[PDB]
C-alpha cells in the first residue's frame, strides 16, 4: 500500500478557483469546541489512498 | 490466497452426546488455528488458542487436535448451555486472519 | 475481567464520516495490539484493522484500504477509529478485540473482546 498520497475531506466552505489549502486543523463536525484535542464530532480531514 | 472452510453446517444432538466439528485449509497451515465459541446475545469467547491449548477459563470439556491440512473439535459431553456458534480462524497466510463459515448447533 | 466497551454506533448517509472509539480498563494497555473485527448481519466474522503496541505497524482489510484510519491513544487509555466514505455494505456490527502479543500479525489470535454496537448505512429517520 502507498501512504504518500493524501487527500483533504473536510473544511468550513468551498475553496476559490486556484489556491491551497494546507492547514490541518480538526474539522469541528458538530457544536461541541475541540480545542486541538480530537474527539466526537472533531475529525481529521486528510485521508491517505490505499 | 488461502480460502477457509468448515464442512458440517448444523446439528443436533442431547445433553449428554458427542458431537464432532471439522475445519478444513485450503494450504497447509501448520497448527496455527484458532476457534471461537459466538454465543448469539453477547461477545463471543476464544475456547482453543494454537494447536489443541486449551485457553485458562474455560471447562476441560472441550477438546481439539489436527495439524497440517485437517483440524478437529469434538465436545465432550455437550451440556444445554453450550449451543452457540463456532468459527475457525487461521493466522499464518498472507491474508491476515479469514475466518470460516459458521456452524449452527442446536440441542434436541 | 478486562472490559471492552466501545461508542459512536448511530445512522449516517452513504459518503459521511463517522468515529469510533473504545475504552480498556482491566489490563495495561500500553503494550498490548489492538484490532478491530466486523460482524455482517447475515455473515461470519471479517477482520477490518490492526494497531500494535505503539504505532509504527497498521495494517487494513483489503476491502477497507484508503478509507479507515484506526488511532490510538497510549494516555487516555483509549484506541479509535475513523470510518470514511461509507457505502452500504458497511452497516454490520463492530466489536473491539485485543491481541495476546505486541505485533499486528503473529500466529497470535484475539483473546478478549467486547460486545458490539450497530452502526446503519442509510438516509431514513
Amino acid at each position: 500500500g502507498n501512504y504518500n498520497y493524501l487527500y483533504r475531506l473536510f473544511r468550513k466552505s468551498n475553496l476559490k478557483p486556484f489556491e491551497r489549502d494546507i492547514s490541518t486543523e480538526i474539522y469541528q463536525a458538530g457544536s461541541t469546541p475541540c480545542n486541538g484535542v480530537e474527539g466526537f464530532n472533531c475529525y481529521f480531514p486528510l485521508q491517505s489512498y490505499g | 490466497d488461502i480460502q477457509m472452510t468448515q464442512s458440517p453446517s448444523s446439528l443436533s444432538a442431547s445433553v449428554g452426546d458427542r458431537v464432532t466439528i471439522t475445519c478444513r485449509a485450503s494450504q497447509s497451515i501448520s497448527s496455527y488455528l484458532n476457534w471461537f465459541q459466538h454465543k448469539p446475545g453477547k461477545a463471543p469467547k476464544l475456547l482453543i488458542y494454537g494447536a489443541s491449548s486449551l485457553q485458562s477459563g474455560v471447562p476441560s470439556r472441550f477438546s481439539g487436535s489436527g495439524s497440517g491440512t485437517d483440524f478437529t473439535l469434538t465436545i465432550s459431553s455437550l451440556q444445554p448451555e453450550d449451543f452457540a456458534t463456532y468459527y475457525c480462524q487461521q493466522s499464518y497466510s498472507t491474508p491476515p486472519y479469514t475466518f470460516g463459515q459458521g456452524t449452527k448447533l442446536e440441542i434436541k | 475481567e478486562v472490559q471492552l466497551v466501545e461508542s459512536g454506533g448511530g445512522l449516517v448517509q452513504p459518503g459521511r464520516s463517522l468515529r469510533l472509539s473504545c475504552a480498556a480498563s482491566g489490563f495495561t494497555f500500553d503494550d498490548y495490539a489492538m484490532h478491530w473485527v466486523r460482524q455482517a448481519p447475515g455473515k461470519g466474522l471479517e477482520w477490518v484493522s490492526g494497531i500494535s503496541w505503539n504505532s509504527d505497524s497498521i495494517d487494513y482489510a483489503d476491502s477497507v484500504k484508503g478509507r479507515f484510519t484506526i488511532s490510538r491513544d497510549n494516555a487516555k487509555n483509549s484506541l479509535y477509529l475513523q470510518m470514511n466514505s461509507l457505502r452500504a455494505e458497511d452497516t454490520a456490527l463492530y466489536y473491539c478485540a485485543k491481541d495476546r502479543g505486541y505485533e499486528i500479525l503473529t500466529p497470535a489470535s484475539f483473546d478478549y473482546w467486547g460486545q458490539g454496537t450497530l452502526v446503519t448505512v442509510s438516509s431514513a429517520s
